């Protein structure tokens, strides 16, 4: 069976550069036209570039022209994408694809590799309690990078109705998640909670408290 | 590049071949020239293209040919819905141009106009302007002269006119010369004449009225 | 193309040698 | 996306649905190279149809493509639970455009009924206003269908700025959650009587308000 | 929709000569097992069904077929075509005996067009008796070339285009004898080559040409040559020596490598005992050949069984002049070729890349 | 099918800019298809603009060179023309016409009357043209803007004998036409006749002709 394994994705800053590789196997690589198709996280598909079998002719999109150049080493069963002068909008998962014909449909795709173009820095979160006014409480994990964060409640003991939400990337390259657990309005002030948050991406830890 | 159709008007009765033709200034190239039928109130209609190919829809009647600079829009056997204006355009060469057009009028026996005249309306003179209409009704050919006289002083630059698009049944025209002037000047003079030259008149007919009545 | 080998092959027929792309033409 | 697909399409189990893909005459109307792809969450796209109406080996005969003018149609009969996924069309578009993709169509299969979200809104924490900032945590959980409009208010007039809302991901519960974060300085926070999250969900409107 | 949208344009815009990487286009079928189809589906884009031509009225641009980078690129691709498809069992090149698989293939050339990318445009010479160099007065612009079959051959050009008007002589320098002469014909003659299925020498084959229809075309080729060499007695002879690839009409038919003797094609007595009827040229299928691609020798498998047949239109003739006879009331011409770029020139002569801005 | 349908009639002040649209249906589109032609009232056809392929720029007629802008939205399947710094004799019927394989135009739109003028929209004043000495009579419909006006007689009863004349553009900038009808000498009291004029916006004036 055909196999395509993309590599060399990662985190890189605006203006920076990377190179991607696709390892072809299980077919005669040198006879098939190949393509790079990308997908920005949660957006549709975009054709980035294609290359013909011999490699003499390349094709690329206007939104990528003169910065990305597709190439191939037919001796080494490898596909390449040199990605120069990267921008925030270049952030995407980049798929390597074996084509049915040059310009036609792609009948096998790799698992893609993620390229994250972000001028942003590692940081612990800003940890703040979300208090109760039957009754709901919670706790705010603000401005960290990168994903993920692990968070429990009372040494992970409590979970009767926790709901740690999905993270938000802000229009300022920083993620910000909140946590929320349910309670009955007759626990208030007698019982303590905690919501231990840790950002191993830094090691930054805060075992805070939320109270009314 | 300029292109022109002589003549302006082509007066020929139904079923009469005889034909018109386009004529290029500085020669339009390769057999690259088309023509169109435009009727009153409608958009142009593709007749022929390249030079002799007849558009889908067109039943024959309309032949056509040329090559160098003289392309003949080829009549032979007219019809009731074939009296229209015929335009012409060259594709081949600099900016696409059209040709001023040739009208095919229906020909008939000469008919003098039944000249009718109207004084202004008492409703209008309340506003201070007076409009004297002179109708020339059901005549042929189109060309006709209408002089306005106020106490037999000849008027000029106060009398617009327009004409019917040739009636179907009779194949004749009509004409409205509307003489407009201030009520001040209207009441100052007495007898208002509409002298009409034409073709079917030995003597020019004048129709007149005096101020009420 | 090798022209030397061509010239030499052609001399055997009393002719000079000349490449025709990758081939050997004799005149 | 120079090909237009509908954002979402739904259908009952067992029934047939048709996703449409509309392009220009210089792609879908000039070429029989219309491809169709399936994408479940976090996985490679998968060719269902290629060359308008051909079906690769081991693709269910329930999928079938067709073209008319500039519009191509994917059709899934005997609709099953598993078919819930994203679908993209694609065509060749001449030498310069090369390859266009549709916006994508999110296919869901019906059964579960409508249910408005359980909104929970929190104000800024003083622990946060000690740090001279303010962010309001609007928490949206347990709704279906999975699409919310969030409209924020300041007293009475609306707000466009500081608003950071997330595409709704789906819960273990098989319903949707979301999140909206509005950033204000403590200044503006006090400067208004009230602030309201306002979640529109199939005509409805859940509105929670917080104030000093 | 229907092939070809023609347009006129005036004054604008500026362009200058340049070279750039051209891609190809074809009507290759991705289901076909045939090798040009297999190659072209993944080498070339699908051809546009709405091609566009634009007559650049009142311009004269100079052309030169003998320095046209389009030719060097087609050679690049036609080589890649052969290295992919026609893999010889044994290839003796680069001081190396290269053993690779040589399975029998489905081989027949399809057309490929050559096309400019964004920012560049092909200028086409429509002057109907255009030799190949210098001024063209009916110029136009095109997205891609016409369909060109990459038919690799010698002496006779096959399945190409015809000269619209008169027979044309093409040479980088005609007074130079060492320069090859391309003859573009205005009317083609069929050459019908066959290895018959005996069921026995499997390498004995032949070609049949209507000797009537031919010896007319040749007398006209003669008379056109008379014009370039002040009315002199134009005279044909066999190739005076060299490799079999150029001493004989060598071409590929259905995958097999044909070598045919063109002694009988250039008979001066016919320009009327015999002549009129059918010229039958003796052919020989060969396994060990010299390579047009790079310098070296190669062996392919023995021919397939059954009736091999190709009928090709002869659309041009590659000749070389003799020279030294200048001097003499005579000019001697001999079947030539060998440089496969000359074949691509026989089609790309009228095209020329140019950059816009 | 292949049919083109254009935006509505418009009225523009001098030294302003107009934009007409032309939507194609059931055929093939692209930028190249649409050419724009115009026709001033009862004058000849006048070609204006196309889109040149390959290059691929607008080419205009010299008359409009710096004043004009041609555009095509491929997904919407619409063409646009944009004429600026308008002058009283840019008044015309603007047609969009579909180029074919050779530049001759087989499909035309229904047209678009752009009436450039610094006159203000106004309803007509209708007056009698009364008989005296068949016999003729009629309705003068004076000082309206812009075109058009309808004129009926006894609501549609009278058609044979009628000659509703083409409009003529007065120096004021308003239009003015007459409608007449020929009727038997003796019916002027026994039979009534009236004229129904209809200007948009936004008049119906039903007037009467005694004498
Ligand atoms: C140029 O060549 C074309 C194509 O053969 C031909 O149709 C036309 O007559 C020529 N036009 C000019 C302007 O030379
Ligand atoms: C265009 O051709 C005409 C003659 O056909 C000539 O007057 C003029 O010089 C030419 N223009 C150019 C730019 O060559
Ligand atoms: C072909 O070319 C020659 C000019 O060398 C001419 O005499 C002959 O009539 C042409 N014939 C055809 C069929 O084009
Ligand atoms: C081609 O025509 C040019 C003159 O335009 C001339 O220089 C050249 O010698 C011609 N070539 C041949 C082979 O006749
Ligand atoms: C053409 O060939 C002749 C003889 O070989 C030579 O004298 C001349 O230099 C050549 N002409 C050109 C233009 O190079
Ligand atoms: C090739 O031969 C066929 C059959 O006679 C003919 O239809 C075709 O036009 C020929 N092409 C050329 C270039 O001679
Ligand atoms: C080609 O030659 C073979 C053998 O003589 C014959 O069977 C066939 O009919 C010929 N084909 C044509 C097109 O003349
Ligand atoms: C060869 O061609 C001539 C001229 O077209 C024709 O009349 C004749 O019959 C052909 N000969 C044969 C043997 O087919
Ligand atoms: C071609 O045939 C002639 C006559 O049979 C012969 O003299 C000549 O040597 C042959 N050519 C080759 C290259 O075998
Ligand atoms: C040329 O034709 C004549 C007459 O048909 C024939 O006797 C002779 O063998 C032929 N010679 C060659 C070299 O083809
Ligand atoms: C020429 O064309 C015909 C039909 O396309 C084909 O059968 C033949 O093989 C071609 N000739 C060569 C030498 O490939
Ligand atoms: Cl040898």
């Amino acid at each position: 069976e055909v196999q395509l394994v993309e590599s060399g994705g990662g985190l890189v800053q605006p203006g920076g550069s990377l190179r991607l590789s696709c390892a072809a196997s299980g077919f005669t690589f040198s006879t098939y036209a190949m393509s790079w198709v990308r997908q920005a996280p949660g957006k549709g598909l975009e054709w980035v570039s294609s290359i013909n079998n011999s490699g003499r002719n390349t094709f690329s999109a206007d939104s990528v022209k003169g910065r990305f150049t597709i190439s191939r080493d037919n001796s080494k069963n490898t596909l390449f994408l040199v990605m120069n002068s990267l921008r925030a909008e270049d952030t995407a998962v980049y798929y390597c694809a074996k084509d049915l014909r040059l310009g036609g449909g792609s009948d096998y795709w790799g698992q893609g590799t993620l390229v994250t173009v972000s001028s942003a820095s590692t940081k612990g979160p800003s940890v703040f309690p979300l208090a109760p006014s039957t009754a709901a409480l919670g706790c705010l994990v603000k401005d960290y990078f990168p994903e993920p964060v692990t968070v429990s409640w009372n040494s992970g003991a409590l979970t009767s109705g926790v709901h740690t939400f999905p993270a938000v990337l802000q229009s300022s390259g920083l993620y910000s998640l909140s946590s929320v657990v349910t309670v009955p309005s007759s626990s208030l002030g007698t019982q303590t909670y905690i919501c231990n948050v840790n950002h191993k991406p830094s090691n930054t830890k805060v075992d805070k408290r939320v109270e009314p | 590049i300029v292109l022109t159709q002589s003549p302006g008007t082509l007066s020929m009765s139904p079923g009469e071949r005889a034909t018109l033709s386009c004529r290029a200034s500085r020669t339009v190239s390769s057999s690259n020239l088309a023509w169109y039928q435009q009727k009153p109130g409608q958009a142009p209609r593709l007749l022929i293209y390249d030079v002799s190919s007849r558009a889908t829809g067109i039943p024959d009647r309309f032949s056509g040919r040329g090559s160098g600079t003289d392309f003949t829009l080829t009549i032979s056997r007219l019809e009731p819905e074939d009296f229209a204006v015929y335009y012409c355009q060259q594709y081949g060469t600099s900016p696409l141009t059209f040709g001023g057009g040739t009208k095919v009028e229906i020909k008939r026996t000469v008919a003098a106009p039944s000249v009718f005249i109207f004084p202004p309306s008492d409703e209008q003179l309340k506003s201070g302007t007076a409009s004297v209409v002179c109708l020339l009704n059901n005549f042929y050919p189109r060309e006709a002269k209408v002089q306005w006289k106020v106490d037999n002083a000849l008027q000029s630059g106060n009398s617009q006119e327009s004409v019917t698009e040739q009636d179907s049944k009779d194949s004749t025209y009509s004409l409205s010369s509307t003489l407009t002037l201030s009520k001040a000047d209207y009441e100052k003079h007495k007898v208002y004449a509409c002298e009409v030259t034409h073709q079917g008149l030995s003597s020019p007919v004048t129709k007149s009225f005096n101020r009420g009545e | 193309x090798n022209l030397h080998f061509c010239q030499l092959r052609c001399k055997s027929l009393g002719l000079l040698g000349r490449c025709a792309x990758t081939y050997c033409a004799c005149v | 996306s120079a090909l237009t697909q509908p954002a979402s399409v739904s259908g009952s189990p067992g029934q047939s649905i048709t996703i449409s893909c509309t392009g220009t005459s210089s792609d879908v109307g000039s070429y029989n190279f219309v491809s169709w792809y399936q994408q479940h969450p976090g996985k490679a796209p998968k060719l269902m149809i290629y060359e308008v109406s051909e079906r690769p080996s081991g693709i269910s005969n329930r999928f079938s493509g067709s073209k008319s003018g500039n519009t191509a149609s994917l059709t899934i009969s005997g609709l099953q639970a598993e078919d819930e996924a994203d679908y993209y069309c694609s065509s060749y578009a001449g030498s310069t455009t090369f390859r266009v993709f549709g916006g994508g169509t999110k296919l869901t299969v019906r059964g579960q009924p409508k249910a408005a979200p359980s909104v929970t809104l929190f104000p800024p924490s003083s622990e946060e206003l000690q740090a001279n900032k303010a962010t309001l945590v609007c928490l949206i959980s347990d709704f279906y269908p999975g699409a919310v409009t969030v409209a924020w208010k300041a007293d009475s007039s609306p707000v466009k700025a500081g608003v950071e809302t997330t595409t709704p991901s789906k819960q273990s519960n098989n319903k949707y959650a979301a999140s909206s974060y509005l950033s204000l300085t403590p200044e503006q926070w006090k400067s208004h009587r009230s602030y309201s999250c306002q979640v529109t969900h199939e005509g409805s409107t859940v509105e929670k308000t917080v104030a000093p | 929709s229907d092939n070809l949208w023609v347009t006129v344009y005036y004054g604008v815009p500026v362009w200058k000569d340049a070279d750039t990487t051209l891609f190809c286009a074809s009507d290759a079928k991705a289901h076909e097992t045939e090798v040009h189809n297999v190659w072209a589906t993944h080498a070339c884009v699908p051809t546009d069904p709405n091609p566009q031509e634009i007559h650049l009225e009142n311009v004269t641009e100079n052309f030169n077929m003998w320095k046209n980078n389009m030719v060097e690129q087609m050679q690049e691709d036609v080589i890649s075509l052969w290295d992919q498809s026609l893999q010889p069992c044994v290839k003796l090149t680069g001081g190396s005996v290269i053993k690779q698989a040589c399975p029998k293939i489905s081989f027949d050339p399809i057309p490929i067009h050559y096309c400019t990318p964004a920012g560049y445009v092909i200028l086409k010479c429509n002057d109907k008796n255009f030799n190949g160099t210098g001024p063209c007065k009916n110029v136009s612009s095109v997205q891609c070339t016409h369909g060109i079959k990459p038919v690799v051959s010698t002496q006779l050009l096959l399945n190409g285009s015809l000269a619209e008007e008169e027979i044309i002589i093409r040479s980088e320098n005609l007074t130079n004898n060492a320069k090859t002469i391309i003859v573009h014909l205005n009317k083609s003659v069929e050459i019908n080559c066959t290895r018959p299925s005996n069921g026995g020498d499997i390498r004995k084959a032949y070609c049949e040409i209507n000797g009537t229809k031919w010896n007319k075309v040749l007398k006209q080729v003669t008379e056109k040559l008379k014009e370039h060499f002040n009315n002199k007695t134009i005279i044909f002879q066999p190739p005076s020596g060299g490799d079999l690839e150029i001493t004989m009409h060598s071409f590929n038919c259905r995958g097999e490598f044909f070598y045919c003797n063109t002694t009988q094609l250039f008979n001066n007595t016919c320009i009327m005992k015999g002549c009129n009827g059918t010229i039958t040229l003796p052919c020989k299928i060969k396994q060990i050949i010299n390579m047009w691609q790079g310098t070296g020798q190669a062996m392919y498998a023995p021919p397939i069984d059954g009736k091999i047949n190709c009928v090709s239109n002869i659309t041009g003739i590659l000749l070389t002049r003799d020279g030294g006879a200048n001097n003499t009331s005579n000019e001697t011409f001999r079947p030539g070729g060998g440089n496969i770029k000359d074949n691509w020139r026989s089609e790309l002569y009228k095209y020329k890349v140019v950059q816009i801005e």
